[PDB]
């Protein structure tokens, strides 16, 4: 994702950027994830 | 006779898969968020 970005102070910005969007948008992820998930179950285990 | 087990052992396995998927991708993206963080704090320091 900043692999591509160059050496130099210009590109310090853009690393500041891309961290606060990834920042604010991984969050997003968490929760549509890991609140979907937790409506697992273990019911097949124990009734097999 | 044979009516024995280990057939449905994956089926119960199978669900693991998503979720190890999505935290090991969400525990990635944070580390690349603490590493990105310290870029942040210097070229402030470099502005000073």
């Amino acid at each position: 994702a900043l692999a591509e970005v160059g050496r130099e102070l210009v590109d310090v910005p853009r690393y500041l950027e891309r961290l606060r969007v990834l920042t604010e948008e991984a969050l997003p992820e968490k929760l549509k994830r890991f609140l979907e998930y937790l409506n697992r179950s273990s019911d097949d285990g124990v009734t097999q | 006779d044979d009516r024995s087990a280990f057939e449905r052992a994956a089926e119960v396995a199978s669900s693991f898969d998503d979720l190890t998927d999505i935290h090991r991708e969400l525990e990635t993206a944070r580390k690349q968020q603490r590493s990105l963080q310290p870029v942040a704090d210097g070229w402030e320091r470099y502005r000073a």
